[PDB]
């Protein structure tokens, strides 16, 4: 019911 | 945790609206549809939460109740015959699939003109072919007989529909005898 | 965004096991194991974790689905002792964020396990030249292919013109049909049109060609029989103008 | 400035050994935490327990973090954390009466890196019954505090809390008597 | 002390007068140095150094992402703080105040929560401006709070006053 906020992926490694 | 439509029929150039039923929604669910045509994986079209979205392959409309959501496509396309799936989740885990609205796009045939043809193999004289094409679209179809396909010659902008039926030993008058074959149909 | 499935097509025999890639261009964060058999929704297989084990739906155990994720951007399927029921496209999708709305589908894994490999058969392809009636009366030629006697549904039909690949006026039945129905090892059917002007077709030297694209058999598979080995092959027919 | 503040979302991953933490913070405290290898989510406020949290969003989400690490140790040429040193106190909960119990709270701040010891001591002999400690807690300076706890009825003849960090030539003793 | 790296990500929600005034700010932190952002304020990925640029630019170029990033403002910080009205928020414990001398008094303030007090000390009815030394606020770490508000010194009375209470408690000590 708590809605979390996730981490966007870095590019290319 | 989605219901609707199981399948629908249109004509070409008609605005087709899907309505999606999606009560018990959460307050934070976002509305998201797919089009998957045949044999290829889904694909994602557009996506909407508690706002009406438009882009430009289509339209979403969401009611504030957000009891329900309705999913429009304008002037349809033969193209556009295809399965379209309601999602409606909060995260990416959350996404369901469901079975889909099944949309077929028929073609509007302005100069309509029945017949039933006989073509014969290029290899051998023996065996025969029984053609039935140039019939409207609301007409629907030892002995084998395939489904109607509508091509297009898009350096006319003519389009026709048609069927095959062969048969290995037969007329061609009365290969299309199960299906109802309007009276106005030629034949040599 | 982009993602490529290595066995787009394969025919394994019962007992074997097959393993699929998916390997995204991009990294993200979700990707996921989807199932679709002949006429069927789309199942959810499981979930792939990166450095964990997947989470599987219901029904789906690590026995028979095996999954591995070394990285963001690439997973592993394998389907250990393979019966005729995993007959089936195997997608893999991909979410950038596990907040995104947009899954990313791959073009699929067509998968088909037989009980026995001698039931496999190259198709019969049979052009049929344009009737004169049809010539007289609409002053269009429609030319209609024929492929028969093939077991599995892998069938790939286009056109040729004078060497070249023509779209405008094609038409070709989305599903096979199959020639002996009530039977489980029934032979399929398929039918393709192709429709030109008439002064078209009555000049002899254009060429018009059907040609079948057809999946068969792999170089894993033993055939010992009189009979020519079904290997993938490209049967054809053509005709020429009148 | 704000009336309330809270992180929906603390993620922590260090490459001391893949180490991972994910909490909810709000107005400074510990809402809940995952519990990354047994994947079960553990609420630290009894009110809370009622709602539910998917232990595997903190798994996959980790999981993006350490994509995220790896990343930034090629591009920054493997720029390495800088231990700082820590600032350790210890007190008791409630007024210390010799016959009524408290509980010792050693508060031990400025940790970075989050790597840290924290083992209570009484007479030069360890204790490890009635301890407890908290998750790394987020401060405005991207560093870490930690509490650890102990409880006891306090007496004349009755404690040390031993802190052991990067940040430190030896390790650190805090005393506490009544 | 072996090398250690360090990333963080706070997903952290800001809350002014209830819901009237909400400010997201995602941050993800390099070792002890914030790369890039989202704020609220903004609607877009910023970087804070180099090393988030590259992110930044290509999660402002995916805007699917920054979609419900957006969105994130209500999905998160809102949503979430409707949850803390019924829990978090409501939260009330009333604080134990006692007097003890260690010259000096000691009037010490242990369980409460919220945060918010004033603690006074009078001497005879008239308050004590100066010669009062208080510790900051103390953290207990389970949602607990404390504070030692210290004087050196007929009747003197610990003035505490607290959300939590109706009416300020006015323990004394004499003698
Ligand atoms: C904590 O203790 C372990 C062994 O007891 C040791 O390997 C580690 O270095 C210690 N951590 C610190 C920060 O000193
Ligand atoms: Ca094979
Ligand atoms: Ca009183």
């Amino acid at each position: 019911q708590p809605f979390p906020q996730p981490e966007q992926p870095f590019p290319g490694s | 945790k989605t219901t609707q439509p199981i399948s629908m029929d249109s004509y070409e150039g008609q605005e087709v609206n899907i309505t999606c039923s999606h009560n018990n929604i959460a307050t934070n669910d976002y509305i998201t549809w797919y089009q998957q045509f045949p044999s290829q994986g889904p694909r994602f079209i557009i996506q909407g939460y508690k706002t009406k979205v438009t882009n430009e392959v289509a339209s979403l409309f969401i009611p504030a109740d957000r009891k329900s959501s309705t999913l429009s496509l304008p002037r349809v396309s033969l193209s556009d015959t295809a399965v379209y799936y309601c999602l409606v989740g909060g995260l990416a885990r959350d996404m369901r699939f469901g079975a889909g609205t099944r949309l077929t796009v028929k073609p509007n045939i302005q100069n309509p003109d029945p017949a039933v043809y006989q073509l014969r193999d290029s290899k051998s004289s023996d065996k025969s072919v029984c053609l039935f094409t140039d019939f409207d679209s609301q007409t629907n179809v030892d002995v084998y007989i395939t489904d109607k396909c509508v091509l297009d010659m898009r350096s006319m902008d003519f389009k026709s529909n048609s069927a095959v039926a062969w048969s290995n030993k037969f007329a061609c008058a009365n290969a299309f005898n199960n299906s109802i074959i309007p009276e106005d149909t030629f034949f040599p | 965004a982009v993602i490529s499935q290595k066995p787009s097509r394969d025919i394994c025999q019962r007992g074997t096991s097959l393993t699929i890639q998916c390997q995204v261009d991009s990294q993200v964060t979700m990707m996921f194991w989807y199932r679709q058999q002949p006429g069927q929704s789309l199942t959810l297989i499981a979930t792939a974790n990166q450095g964990s084990e997947a989470t599987y739906e219901s029904g789906f155990v690590i026995d028979k689905f095996p999954i591995s994720r070394p990285n963001l951007t690439f997973s592993t399927l394998t389907v250990s002792n393979m019966s005729p029921e995993d007959s089936s496209i195997y997608l893999c999708s991909v979410a950038l964020g596990s907040d995104t709305g947009e899954l990313f589908f791959g073009e699929g894994s067509r998968l088909t396990v037989l009980e026995d490999l001698k039931n496999v058969f190259p198709p019969e392809v049979a052009v049929f030249e344009p009737s004169e009636a049809e010539i007289s009366h609409t002053q269009k030629a429609t030319l209609v292919c024929l492929a028969t006697g093939f077991f599995p549904d892998h069938v790939e039909l286009s056109w040729w013109v004078n060497g070249k690949e023509v779209h405008s006026g094609v038409c070709t039945d989305p599903q096979p049909l199959k020639e002996q129905p009530a039977l489980n090892d029934s032979r399929y059917a398929l039918s393709s049109r192709l429709r030109v002007s008439a002064t078209f077709w009555q000049n002899p030297r254009n060429h018009f060609r059907c040609q079948v694209q057809f999946y068969g058999l792999s170089e894993n598979d033993e055939w010992t029989q009189d009979r020519a080995k079904p290997v993938t092959q490209i049967v054809s027919a053509e005709a020429w103008g009148r | 400035v704000a009336d309330h503040v809270a992180s929906y979302g603390v993620n922590l991953y260090q490459s001391y050994g893949p180490s991972g933490q994910y909490t909810h913070e709000f107005d400074g405290d510990e809402q809940f935490y995952v519990d990354l290898g047994r994947k079960e989510t553990v609420w630290c406020l009894p009110v809370l327990r009622q709602f539910r949290f998917d232990p595997q969003f903190a798994l996959t989400n980790i999981a993006v973090l350490k994509h995220n690490l790896n990343s930034l140790i090629k591009r920054s040429n493997s720029t390495a954390a800088t231990n700082e040193v820590p600032e350790v106190t210890v007190f008791s909960k409630s007024p210390v009466t010799l016959g009524q119990p408290n509980i010792l709270i050693c508060l031990v701040d400025n940790i970075f890196p989050p790597v840290v010891n924290i083992t209570w001591l009484s007479n030069g002999h360890s204790v490890t019954e009635g301890v407890s400690e908290t998750s790394f807690l987020s401060k405005s300076d991207h560093s870490f505090f930690k509490i650890s706890y102990l409880t006891l009825l306090p007496s004349a003849e009755e404690y040390d809390c031993k802190v052991e960090h990067w940040g430190l030539d030896k390790p650190l003793l805090k005393h506490w008597e009544p | 002390s072996p090398e250690d790296f360090v990333y963080q990500f706070k997903g952290m929600c800001y809350f002014t007068n209830g819901t009237e005034r909400v400010r997201l700010v995602s941050r993800s932190i390099y070792n002890r140095e914030e790369i890039v952002r989202f704020d609220s304020d903004v609607g877009e990925f910023r970087a804070v150094t180099l090393l988030g640029l590259p992110a930044a630019e290509y999660w402002n170029s995916q805007k699917d992402i920054l979609e419900r990033k957006r969105a994130a403002v209500d999905r998160v910080c809102r949503h979430n703080y409707q949850l803390e009205l019924r829990t978090t928020l409501q939260r009330r414990v009333e604080p134990t105040v006692t007097i003890s001398p260690s010259n000096l008094l000691v009037c010490s303030v242990t369980d409460f929560y919220p945060a918010q007090i004033k603690v006074r000390w009078f001497r005879n009815d008239q308050e004590e401006t100066a010669g009062v030394v208080s510790t900051p606020l103390i953290r207990n770490g389970d949602w607990t709070f404390q504070i030692l508000v210290m004087l050196e010194m007929d009747v003197y009375t610990c003035h505490v006053e607290h959300p939590s209470l109706q009416s300020p408690i006015t323990v004394e000590w004499r003698a």
